């Protein structure tokens, strides 16, 4: 559990881990807000408006030599509950997708060519950092992987999100 | 068009 034994390959908190994330539609959709120490967040919630299916994806992360990489996202949302009003197709959850390519600049991988890691939710496990952000916490693997790196992204199919922050690694032999 | 935005929530 520390950095003795964790690579890190994507730190989105860090200072070259916020520049390249792309936003499909590039607005209305999921949107960066600094929250602050500044923090790069993505966030989306068109609770209202029908049919809602948005992108967000990051630039190409090496693998290094990781067969096997983990996932850590620490984010927030909304219950449905919580909005009265709202679409009756108002969701709590989000898609955890990736994208194996030896190809650093990729400018065309589509929606199939996305593989569904796990739908992320806010459960019971969480973290707590003038005052105090209470942040659910959840980790996926994925695996084993061959091509040189790979893209992660995160799908909107109508939720209140708030992506505070995501943190790739894998672990040493 | 973001019904709410977390900094807290707010419009
Ligand atoms: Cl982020």
């Amino acid at each position: 559990g520390s950095h003795m034994n964790e690579v890190t390959l994507l730190d989105s908190r860090s200072v070259q881990g916020e520049l390249g994330w792309i936003a499909s539609p590039l607005e209305g959709g999921w949107e960066e807000v600094s929250i602050m120490t500044p923090i790069r967040t993505y966030q989306v919630c068109n609770v209202m408006e029908p049919s809602q299916n948005n992108w967000l994806r990051t630039d190409w992360i090496t693998r290094e030599g990781a067969q096997r990489v983990y996932i850590e996202i620490k984010f927030t949302l909304r219950d449905c509950n919580s909005l009265p009003g709202v679409m009756g197709t108002c969701k709590e959850t989000f898609n955890l997708y990736y994208y194996e390519s030896d190809n650093d600049k990729e400018r065309f991988i589509r929606e199939n060519q996305f593989v569904k890691i796990d739908t992320i939710a806010a459960d019971e496990s969480f973290t707590q950092v003038d005052r105090i952000m209470k942040l659910n916490t959840e980790i996926r693997d994925v695996g084993p992987l061959s091509k040189k790196g790979f893209y992660l992204a995160f799908q909107d199919v109508g939720a209140c999100i708030a992506l505070v922050s995501v943190r790739v690694f894998y672990k040493k032999a | 068009x973001p019904y709410l935005v977390y900094r807290e929530w707010s419009p």
